[PDB]
């Protein structure tokens, strides 16, 4: 994870990087925060009454 | 002559947005790494 050049050695499992284009991983954006959307809290059964 | 180039990620496809599932995928070793190199070689040969 130090450098993108080092990501090539770890993917190819070789300390020598030959000239060319290599796909070493696939990036994915992790979710920033959790969103909770629920239906209205009305239409209850009147326990308090 | 040219066939549609498709690179399928075996990390996301097998386990969607799951780290613990990905730990189970790591139990199978290079199967993910090998299937990616097969589709990558296809995309290279179609360019050749």
């Amino acid at each position: 994870a130090l450098d993108p050049l080092s990501e090539t050695k770890c993917t190819l499992k070789s300390f020598t990087v030959e000239k060319g284009i290599y796909q070493t991983s696939n990036f994915r954006v992790q979710p920033t925060e959790s969103i909770v959307r629920f239906p209205n809290i009305t239409n209850l059964c009147p326990f308090g009454e | 002559v040219s066939m549609t180039k498709t690179s399928v990620d075996c990390t996301m496809y097998i386990c969607g947005d799951s780290t613990e599932c990905s730990n189970l995928l790591l139990q199978y070793g290079s199967f993910c790494t090998q299937l990616n190199r097969a589709l990558t070689g296809i995309a290279v040969e179609q360019d050749k």
